[PDB]
């Protein structure tokens, strides 16, 4: 019922970061403080790190596995977003903004990043663990999709759509605001397909498949909290981004037909200000009149 | 934003739900309080402008010494009586951008609209001031509108040739095809576009000198003449324009359509060179009954027959030439290259069209040559011959090249002053001036054409405006009878012109004896046929004006037999492109493609609405888009049939219309007697 | 060396199936022969089937077993266009100028015939066969799929080119050349990543490969020739597309880094129209002897 | 595969660790024993074969009508007498596929290399039986050999013309330039290689008649030139083949240059016409001393001196130029632009360089004209006056435009026959003959210049050949102090007979008396310097012949005084491409490229060794590429200093050098009095 509409839009929210002119960031770049910078690469970098393995195995493996040309029509596009879009347009916004050794610095530290490599091994091992015909692995990397999609980029997130909302980085801000677009989509579908499997089974199948999930985003989002002040403390903004990360996971969950598992908080109202001619033959009867 | 401008704007901004079509009036008092006025050099006294004109070397003195001061003085005063304003800002803005004289330096403007018109009359009249102030007085009402070379250039030292229409007949020699191209760069260089007949050249894969499979056909003649246009682009101001006619049963028709082609690799596609297809009746029999046609071989037609494939009627030629066993052709299917032509003209417009027989069955001048190909706005439709340039020291055989001289009347000033007669008689003495004293010095056969054939071109404009400003549609039978009446009056006094002016000098043109004038068959229908108009409206709109009856067309035809025809050529409708701006006008006999169109100058927006637009004629100034294309066909039939030359008829379509509807569209003009397709412009 | 350029070209060639408007093809088409229009059907349900099994398996398979961020990214963009944009293109294609019930039957028949099987499983058997980390059974792999890109499809596209020519089915003739413009990248892409493997092989392993290429080709090429005769005798082209065959196999080939296989022939003109030394400054003394 | 292929492809299959050359001997034997003479026709006797090749087309009959059937029978005797053999299979398949006469279906053979000999004599001596065979055993000792459209043309009905190279002076006028595209294209048709010289026309930017900003340059003449020379491609035989020559001083230098980058867009690149930049001594001084230079615009001069710029001396001009400020210029960096010119020749061998002060210190007649540009092969190196071809029905001024005759001396076998002077004469008097009996119809400075002028060019093949056939290397100085005598004794013997084909005559070639000829100035070196060989091994290969000294140069130099010079130009050294395969001889004094060439011919390909190459002279047979191309130049300028004309000078680069070795190369040849450099191959 819903996947040839998630095929349209997804087609008509087709973009290219090249659409957006950067150099218009240059000095609203250039006037944040050292710390500041450091932890928007940073961020930037780990949004990278999510992408290229949601492009590389996420989406595709799911694609494999799920029935029908067009929901692996639709799976297929959404890789190709992941990787041959979004995370090729962090690499647009760090060659304008950053020289070259930064670059390679950042790239560097999301290597030997504990939370970020931790992040990775759990969500990319689930992918790896999907069997043929397996609907519960399945399922289980289905989750761990839209917690990447729904709930993991959003540690991430928070910074330039902070900044968007006060006019500053506002090119790098409308690229990030297409990827959220995008990744809020994909989120939406994935989280479908998830609950055509979660309802095929027993009510005591469920109970463990929900137990899975919660028990599995609290993993992440105990990871992501020290993640988040990891990158954050330097520019003052940790609580901040700590409630904006349990408002995604709300999300997240809600994608996936459960029910809110964090209590509901005030954001900061700047991020939320930051949101040929056709032919046809000669008759005879043309030729009279 | 200059004030004027945002004056011109303010037209699109709509108050209570209506444009604001008066604003456009006080845009031109802006334009001439704020900047025409103030950048317009003035002189204490008229002998001091002229003196400065003539010795800064931007006048002539020959014309000016055949009138005392006094003389010129007056001209002008009569110019300037008529106190003669602009009514849209568009058509004072195109003058003195166009055709307003200007320093050196072009800052400044030395000519107001009354001096334009002041030197083109004394350039007209040549030495008579009483003629000079009549021409004054046609130009300054704006019944006539000489054309754009003839306005810019007359009286002016610094400029190009009086005439813009050329036609070239290139026979099947390197000598010939090298004389063309030089004669094309000699005459874009002194502004004319060159219309070249490819159709006796010889196809691909033809012998030279008895060796097989030699001839790069007319595709590599389209090359050179490309690359010569684009160097001859005079001296860098316009792009240089030409065209290139060939005949449809020439075996390169394909090669030659594959020319205009976007997927035409960069050794094939030309970009500056024009293309018309000649289509005899014939092809149309052929693509009628479905039968297969053939291409044929324009050389080996010339040594079975020692006449070139052009140079003989097809309908009669075409079963001898496929029987012939010496002739080689090629089978196509001609339906097939109608759509191509239909898709072609789709895409970019081309190529032009030409009905060789309905342009032939009507000629005057048959016995000098038929009509074989038309020039680059397809309206020129005259007799040409060959010309055989042989070797260095060795004597041409120099033959006749069309150069017809372009002259459009203003159809609403002209009715509205009830004086066809008048302006038409006018235009035709002002139209022989221009053309007597034509001389070019490197095109022989233009030039003794031009001496032998007299022809030249009265056009007509402001048909539409003329008929939207009077409650006429464009497409109502009403428009068609004003139109047959109208130009059957033009023709009767632009006969009467020829044949006085015959009369006064004594002389005709070259052949006239064996034309049908002569011989009293062209004015068989005009014997006949009683063309007073049939409906009421229109005979009101014809009322002060003496209407010809068949009494007054024999008449007519008695004086033409006692005293001959001194043009070959009258009447010819030219698409009339810029000076329809300058005379308030819509363009040529064409409907107006957009009721206000809107323009783009440097960085600046500006809109002109069609003249006399407002919201009682907002309905009956139709766009050409939304008409009906075979009522605009029966138009320019209607008018084609009081035309001797041609009518430059651009088809008008939609993006909705496939090919089909533009094959029909060619079909039923040339059912109807259309002789000339010129565009296909596709909204 | 080329990956980001052939990002580049890839990414700029975007299309969607609704740019070209399909229905204008029934003025042409009504007129076609019963032959026409049944070796038309047969045609373009063969380059269907085809591409299908590129997209679901060719192009996801070789993305997953090749190594480098950015040539996974090309590949997912490759994947998306053969199941995003062409299968899609292919399907309104046969909507316009069929029944459902005819679509149903022709591709019954095509599925049941005996010469298309033939091909299509011959491909799909290699890219099956691929085994992780063997770098081997990835080049063959390649080496089948640039025979589909770059070979195979072609006595399919013949067809619709040579109507194409001639004026006749321009708007599906417009799609089949936007798909088969892709097919030729791809085709040269993955033609690339298979010679960075050759390259990589021992001397002996080099004419070893080699043979394998050949052996292919000629077990291709001659179900091609049956292929060919199968569906195009009944209108009397089959001695041209046989050309057009060798033609295409000689650019398939090429893109291998291999010599042509097959002597030049002209093709079809209907069908064609349907297609620095070292600057060194002068230091003075150079002028005087 | 043939059994000559099979027999050709194992000379590469080496035995015993050599090369097996004698198997081409075999090859050759296998193609005259399975192929030629199955392939050749046949007939009775001499008279039957004579009466089929007239009767049908393939002979002229005046030249054969001028002698009895008796005289033709002794000369074709005499040409058979030497039963020569093609000791190569190379030359053979040559001659019998591109100078052989074929039938008209190209199915069979007429023309032996006996029969060819025989026509070309007997058109050549012109009925005189003697001379005739004098001819014969001239050209089956293969001491001469005529050019390739005289050897090939000589004596047949569709013959083009006898000249290979046609060079003409583009006057700056759209009149002079459509000439020249006509003269082009004619010359092309009749097979010449047309070189123009565009440096009188004025650059971009310039002025037409007060209007700036208006000339395209010569970019624009340059296209025009490239599409008229692809139209006119010897129908479609060969392509057609052009040259454009610029002086370094023009402003469009640079444009002109970049006419030939490989990154150059489709409107300004050209392809089909060569490139020639003419370097006078002051652009070489202003790169040396580093000082900016200045390009000059070629119409301000005009008008500010009433003289061209190429016309006048630039070493002499420069700062009057620069210092007048009613000239118009541009500063470039002189550096900058040899740079870009060693660039251009190392990407496309573009431009040929032509050092005019080199060219002109030693011009004889400098009071004709100087020289301003090459020909296509830059080496024809004459005076030239532009013409002024003027408006239709207007006389034409026409001057002067270059076109010599070629003919090459086959150095080794005119040494090993001891008969420099016999050879250098009969030579002579066969490009007197063929330059008498050009008549070109549609290129009237080319004619006239022929008829005045009188020019021919003698050059010479096999140096490299003879050279490393008698162990003598060709960079060593005995190889340069063999050339030094060789070649003056070439233009000893040349000028002798020209001064007694003046006195025969009694008629000079046209304004001999202000040459140096005449003056004796041009004897001065041969009077006063000995060019006897310094060697005793190259005075033993001059053994039997009599070498010029000082005494007998004297004496030249009197005759020459008392008797004039028929010819203004003799000796010019051409690359002679494929006819020295059927002399088995080294292109031209070049160097050899190779010692064994592959090429491809049809499906098959074939070896060809380098004339006499063996074990014991394979050393000798340096290859080009590996040789110094400095002393390649002191070999060159050995040979130019006894050359009226120039050489033309290929140059052989490495790819491991950059353009600073090309630089330094020029710069050496201009230092040691080279003409021309005519390309840069690069291996
Ligand atoms: N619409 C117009 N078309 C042409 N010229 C105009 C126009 N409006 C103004 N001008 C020029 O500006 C001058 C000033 O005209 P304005 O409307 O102010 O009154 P006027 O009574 O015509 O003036 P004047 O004393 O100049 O005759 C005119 O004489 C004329 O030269
Ligand atoms: N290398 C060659 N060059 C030219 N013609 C050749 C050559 N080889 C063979 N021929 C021609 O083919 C003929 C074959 O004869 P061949 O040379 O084998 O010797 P032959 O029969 O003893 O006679 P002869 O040598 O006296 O002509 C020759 O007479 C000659 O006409
Ligand atoms: C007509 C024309 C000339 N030219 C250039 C090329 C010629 O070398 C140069 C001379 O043209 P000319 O034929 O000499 O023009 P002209 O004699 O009327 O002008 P002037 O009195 O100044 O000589 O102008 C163009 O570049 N484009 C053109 O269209
Ligand atoms: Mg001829
Ligand atoms: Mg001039
Ligand atoms: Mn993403
Ligand atoms: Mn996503
Ligand atoms: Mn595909
Ligand atoms: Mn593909």
């Amino acid at each position: 019922d819903f996947t040839q509409m998630f095929y349209n839009q997804n087609v008509k929210q087709f973009w290219l970061p090249e659409e957006i002119a950067l150099n218009g960031d240059l000095l609203t770049w250039k006037y944040l403080g050292k710390n500041e910078q450091d932890t928007y690469m940073k961020v930037l970098a780990g949004l990278t790190l999510l992408d290229t393995e949601q492009g590389n195995t996420g989406m595709p493996i799911v694609a494999e596995h799920v029935d029908g040309h067009q929901r692996k029509a639709v799976l297929n596009f959404m890789a190709m977003m992941e990787n041959a879009v979004h995370a090729k347009s962090y690499s647009n916004i760090f060659m304008t903004l950053a020289p070259t050794e930064t670059i390679n610095e950042v790239f560097e530290w999301v290597k030997q990043n504990k939370y970020l490599q931790k992040k990775a091994q759990m969500i990319v091992g689930l992918y790896k663990a999907i069997q043929k015909d397996d609907e519960i692995s399945l399922f289980k990397a289905m989750v761990a999709s839209v917690y990447l999609e729904s709930f993991l980029f959003y540690s991430g997130f928070y910074y330039p759509l902070y900044f968007y909302g006060q006019g500053k980085l506002m090119q790098s801000g409308e690229i990030i605001n297409l990827i959220l677009r995008d990744e809020a989509i994909h989120g939406v579908y994935v989280g479908l397909l998830a609950q055509e499997i979660y309802n095929k089974q027993t009510e005591e199948k469920k109970a463990e498949l929900r137990e899975f999930a919660i028990d599995l985003l609290n993993q992440l989002y105990e990871n992501e909290l020290e993640y988040t002040e990891d990158l954050y403390d330097q520019v003052g903004l940790s609580h901040d981004v700590k409630k904006f990360i349990r408002y995604n996971a709300n999300k997240a969950l809600m994608n996936l037909g459960f029910d809110p598992y964090f209590e509901e908080e005030d954001i900061n109202p700047i991020v939320l200000n930051g949101l040929k001619a056709t032919v046809e033959p000669l008759k005879d009867d043309d030729f009279y009149f | 934003v200059p004030k004027w401008i945002q004056l011109n704007n303010e037209i699109m901004i709509q108050k209570d739900g209506k444009f604001q079509f008066d604003k456009d009036k006080e845009a031109v008092h802006s334009y001439f309080v704020d900047y025409i006025n103030q950048n317009t050099v003035f002189f204490h006294n008229l002998k001091e402008k002229l003196d400065y004109l003539v010795e800064n070397q931007y006048y002539e003195e020959e014309f000016l010494s055949l009138y005392s001061f006094e003389d010129i003085k007056e001209v002008f005063k009569t110019a300037y009586a008529k106190k003669f304003r602009f009514p849209s800002f568009m058509s004072a803005f195109k003058f003195y951008n166009d055709y307003a004289l200007k320093t050196n330096d072009k800052k400044k403007i030395l000519e107001r609209y009354e001096d334009r018109i002041s030197i083109v009359a004394l350039f007209f009249a040549n030495g008579d001031t009483e003629k000079a102030k009549e021409y004054v007085n046609l130009m300054i009402n704006q019944e006539y509108q000489p054309s754009t070379p003839t306005f810019l250039n007359a009286g002016r030292k610094r400029r190009g040739e009086l005439v813009s229409c050329f036609l070239l007949e290139v026979n099947d020699s390197l000598n010939d095809i090298s004389r063309a191209i030089d004669i094309s760069m000699q005459l874009s260089k002194l502004g004319g576009g060159v219309s070249l007949n490819l159709s006796k050249l010889r196809a691909k894969g033809e012998a030279i000198k008895d060796v097989e499979n030699a001839t790069k056909g007319v595709v590599g003649v389209m090359k050179l003449l490309d690359n010569a246009f684009r160097y001859a682009d005079q001296m860098g101001q316009r792009q240089g324009s030409g065209a290139a006619y060939l005949n449809i049963f020439h075996r390169d028709i394909n090669d030659f359509l594959d020319t205009k082609k976007i997927s035409a690799d960069e050794d094939v596609r030309v970009k500056t060179l024009s293309i018309g297809v000649v289509i005899p009746d014939k092809f149309v029999e052929l693509a009628r009954e479905d039968k297969a046609a053939y291409v044929f071989y324009p050389h080996t037609i010339y040594k079975e027959y020692g006449q070139h494939m052009d140079e003989m009627d097809m309908n009669e030629m075409y079963d001898k030439f496929v029987d012939n066993p010496r002739v080689k052709k090629e089978k196509i299917n001609p339906r097939k290259l109608l759509e191509k032509l239909a898709m072609l003209r789709s895409e970019s417009g081309y190529p032009y069209i030409m009905f060789q027989d309905n342009v032939n069955k009507v000629h005057a001048n048959n016995h000098i040559s038929k009509v074989k190909f038309s020039n680059l706005c397809s309206e020129v439709l005259q007799a040409s011959q060959v010309s055989s340039y042989t070797d260095y020291d060795e004597e041409d055989e120099i033959g006749l090249d069309i150069s017809c001289n372009l002259g459009s009347l203003n159809i609403l000033n002209v009715m509205e002053h009830k004086s066809i007669e008048k302006t038409v008689k006018l235009a035709t003495d002002s139209l022989t001036h221009v053309s007597e004293t034509t001389d070019i010095r490197n095109a022989p056969a233009v030039r003794r054409a031009n001496k032998a054939m007299k022809s030249i071109g009265l056009g007509a404009m402001n048909l539409h405006g003329y008929l939207a400003q009077n409650g006429i549609a464009y497409e109502s039978p009403e428009a068609r009878d004003f139109a047959n009446t109208f130009f059957m009056m033009v023709n009767f006094y632009s006969i009467q012109r020829s044949a006085e002016i015959a009369k006064e000098k004594g002389e005709t043109f070259d052949q006239y004896e064996g034309s049908t004038y002569a011989t009293g068959e062209y004015f068989d229908k005009y014997v006949s046929t009683d063309f007073s108009p049939k409906y009421e409206k229109i005979a009101n709109l014809f009322e002060g004006m003496h209407i010809p009856t068949t009494e007054d067309w024999k008449k007519l035809k008695a004086f033409v037999a006692e005293h001959g025809m001194y043009h070959s050529y009258r009447l010819c409708i030219a698409p009339t492109g810029s000076i329809s701006y300058v005379q308030s006008s819509t363009a040529s006999v064409m409907p107006i493609m957009e009721r206000i169109e809107e323009r783009t100058y440097g960085n600046s927006k500006t809109y002109y609405p069609m003249p006399g637009l407002a919201s009682n004629n907002w309905f009956f100034y139709k766009e050409a888009y939304d008409m009906d294309m075979f009522k605009v066909v029966d138009m320019i039939a209607t008018i084609q049939q009081h035309i001797d030359q041609g009518i430059s008829f651009t088809l008008f379509l939609k993006d909705t219309m496939t090919t089909r509807d533009l094959n029909r569209i060619d079909l039923y003009a040339h059912h109807r007697g259309i002789k000339t397709i010129y565009y296909a412009r596709t909204k």
